[PDB]
């Protein structure tokens, strides 16, 4: 999906 | 189920985790709509609550 600003930790 | 339009982000500079609805092209705050980053990795197309109201055929599509 289109996502933005994930912490991606 | 309450209406979730208050989960929409219309802020240009917002740094919160957010996911785009493929049904209305609005951005939704992930915490507000109850989708973790880990689940979102497996989402092909998100359809927001209001879109799934408008078309009860619709369901978020996973991958
Ligand atoms: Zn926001
Ligand atoms: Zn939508
Ligand atoms: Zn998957």
């Amino acid at each position: 999906a289109r996502t933005k600003q994930t912490a991606r930790k | 189920q309450e209406d979730q339009a208050y989960c929409i982000c219309r802020s240009s500079d917002c740094s919160r985790f957010m996911i785009g609805c493929d049904g209305c092209e609005e951005w939704y705050h992930g915490d507000c709509i109850g989708i973790t980053e880990k689940e979102a990795k497996h989402i092909k197309q998100y359809y927001c609550r209001r879109c799934k109201k408008e078309n009860p055929e619709l369901q978020t599509i996973f991958r």
